[PDB]
C-alpha cells in the first residue's frame, strides 16, 4: 500500500456459518484457512466466539440489529474522543493506542483472550438490556473525559490573565508583585497613588514634567517600581481632586495612565487569584491523565462487547442456522489490509448470494470521491458476508 | 424502483428476493419477499 | 440466483418461521401454570376466610 499508513495492527472480524467452505480454496475448513492460506500466512487468527444469550423473539432479532448498529457508532465516536485527547497533551504516547495493551496485555492477544469478558455483563443477562448498558457506561465515562477537558481549558486562561498581573504588559497588568509603603501610601486623607505606564524614550520626559502637569503633586515620588520592555511603570502621589486632571493631562503627552490605587484587600486578592488558577490546572491536568487511561480500558472492552455481539446477531438474522455461529478475528499485519479484504471476499462472497455480490473493489482514504468503501448502510454498496473492518 | 430497491436493501441488510415487472405517467409493479418479521 | 441459492434460502425461511413460533409459545405457557396457582390459591383464600 502506499495510500494509507499503517504500522499498527489491523483487525477484520469476520462471522461465518460452521459448515462454510472456501472457493477460494475448495478442500479447506475456514479455521485452517484463516491460519495457513490467507495473506501469505502471515495471518495471525485469534478466538472471538461467544456463545448463546436469550433472544427474545424472532421480532424481537430485528429491533436488536437496528440498536447494536447505532451503540456500535457511539461507543466509537467516544472512544475516538478520548484517545484524541490522550494524544493531543503529548504526556503519553502518541505512537500507542492502537496496539496499546489492555489489561496490560498486548491488544492482538487482548482479542484472543476475549471470549466475552465479565465487568458487570453475563450471559444470562437478555440482549436488550447488554445493549442498553453499555451505551450508558460509555456516554458517562466520555462526558466524564469532556467535563475535565473542559475545566483544564477554563484553568489555562485563568494562568495567562493571572501571569499578565504578575509581570506582562501595562494594558491590564496589576500590582501586587511590589507591596512597599514607600512606593504607594494607604491610611491618607488627602493623599492617594496614581501609576503611569510610559514609553521607554519618553521616561525623561515624564520625570521632567509631573510636578507642574497636574497641580498639587508630592514632588520626589517617581520611582521605578515595575518596567516590563517596553514600557515603564512610576508611582505618583498627588490629591485626591487633582488626579482627574493628572490622568487627562498625562494623555496628551502620550502617557498611559493604569488606574490603581493601593489596598491592602485587592493586593492579597490578586495574589490568591493567581495562586488558585495554578492549583487548579495542576490538579485537573494529573486528574485528566490517569481519568482517561482508566476510562480507556473500560471503553475498549465495551466496544468490542458490541461488535462481538453484532457479528453473532447479524449472522443468527441473515443465515439462521447454525445456532452457533464460527467467529474468529484476525490480526493483520500493517499494508496487507488491502489484500486481506479481497481474498475473504473473493472465497466467502458466493455464500451471501450473486445479488449481495458486487465489484467497487479497493479503498480511497483521500477525500477526491467517496466511492470504493463498504458498509451495508450505504445502498451505494454492501458487504457480501458478515465482515466488519476495524480501524483503530 | 431503483430508490426503493435500494432504501429497502440498505434497510434489510440483504434479506430480500426484489423483482420489478413494468405494466403495459408510466409504472412499475414489485415483489419483494420480506424473509421474516419486525420490519414489515 | 441459482436455484441452489434459492433453496437455502427456503430452508433458512422456514427456519425462522418456526423459531419465532416455538419461542413465543414456549414463553406464553410458562407463564399460564405460574397464574394457575396465585388464582387458585386467592379464590380458595377468600372463600375459607368467610367460612371461618
Amino acid at each position: 500500500m502506499a495510500t494509507a499508513l499503517y504500522t499498527a495492527n489491523d483487525f477484520i472480524l469476520i462471522s461465518l456459518p460452521q459448515n462454510a467452505q472456501p472457493v477460494t480454496a475448495p478442500g479447506s475448513k475456514t479455521d485452517s484457512w484463516f491460519n495457513e492460506t490467507l495473506i501469505g500466512g502471515r495471518a495471525f487468527v485469534s478466538d472471538f466466539k461467544i456463545p448463546e444469550f436469550k433472544i427474545g423473539s424472532l421480532d424481537t432479532l430485528i429491533v436488536e440489529s437496528e440498536e447494536l448498529s447505532k451503540v456500535d457508532n457511539q461507543i466509537g465516536a467516544s472512544i475516538g474522543k478520548i484517545i484524541e485527547i490522550l494524544q493531543g497533551l503529548n504526556e503519553t504516547s502518541t505512537n500507542a493506542y492502537r496496539t496499546l495493551p489492555i489489561n496490560n496485555m498486548p491488544v492482538p492477544e487482548y482479542l484472543e483472550n476475549f471470549q466475552w469478558q465479565t465487568r458487570k455483563f453475563k450471559l444470562d443477562k437478555s440482549i436488550k438490556d447488554l445493549i442498553t448498558l453499555i451505551s450508558n457506561e460509555s456516554s458517562q465515562l466520555d462526558a466524564d473525559v469532556r467535563a475535565t477537558y473542559a475545566n483544564y481549558n477554563s484553568a489555562k486562561t485563568n494562568l495567562a490573565a493571572a501571569e499578565r498581573k504578575k509581570t506582562g504588559d501595562l494594558s491590564v497588568r496589576s500590582l501586587h508583585d511590589i507591596v512597599k509603603p514607600e512606593d504607594f501610601v494607604l491610611n491618607s486623607e488627602h493623599l492617594t497613588t496614581v501609576l503611569v505606564a510610559v514609553p521607554k524614550s519618553l521616561k525623561s520626559d515624564f520625570e521632567k514634567s509631573y510636578e507642574t502637569l497636574s497641580k498639587n503633586v508630592v514632588p520626589a515620588s517617581a520611582s521605578v517600581i515595575a518596567e516590563d520592555a517596553e514600557y515603564v511603570l512610576f508611582n505618583v502621589h498627588l490629591f485626591k481632586k487633582n488626579v482627574q486632571e493628572f490622568t487627562t493631562a498625562a494623555r496628551e503627552k502620550k502617557f498611559i495612565p493604569r488606574e490603581f490605587n493601593y489596598s491592602e484587600e485587592l493586593i492579597d486578592q490578586l495574589k490568591k487569584e493567581h495562586d488558585s488558577a495554578a492549583s487548579l490546572e495542576q490538579s485537573l491536568r494529573v486528574q485528566l491523565v490517569r481519568l482517561a487511561k482508566t476510562a480507556y480500558v473500560d471503553v475498549f472492552i465495551n466496544w468490542f462487547h458490541i461488535k462481538a455481539l453484532r457479528v453473532y446477531v447479524e449472522s443468527v438474522l441473515r443465515y439462521g442456522l447454525p445456532p452457533h455461529f464460527n467467529i474468529k478475528i484476525i490480526a493483520v499485519p500493517p499494508k496487507n489490509l488491502s489484500k486481506c479484504k479481497s481474498e475473504l471476499i473473493d472465497a466467502f462472497g458466493f455464500l451471501g448470494g450473486n445479488a449481495f455480490m458486487k465489484d467497487k473493489k479497493g479503498k480511497i482514504n483521500k477525500q477526491d470521491t467517496s466511492l470504493h468503501q463498504y458498509a451495508s448502510l450505504v445502498d451505494t454498496e454492501y458487504e457480501p458476508f458478515v465482515m466488519y473492518i476495524i480501524n483503530l | 424502483v431503483d430508490i426503493l430497491n435500494r432504501i429497502l436493501w440498505r434497510l434489510l441488510r440483504g434479506n430480500l428476493i426484489f423483482q420489478n415487472f413494468p405494466i403495459e405517467v408510466e409504472k412499475d409493479c414489485f415483489i419483494i419477499f420480506t424473509h421474516g418479521e419486525t420490519l414489515l | 440466483l441459482t436455484p441452489n441459492q434459492v433453496n437455502d434460502e427456503l430452508n433458512k425461511m422456514q427456519a425462522f418461521i418456526r423459531k419465532e413460533a416455538e419461542e413465543k409459545a414456549k414463553e406464553i405457557q410458562l407463564k399460564a401454570d405460574q397464574e394457575y396457582e396465585i388464582e387458585k390459591t386467592n379464590i380458595v383464600r377468600n372463600e375459607t376466610n368467610n367460612i371461618d
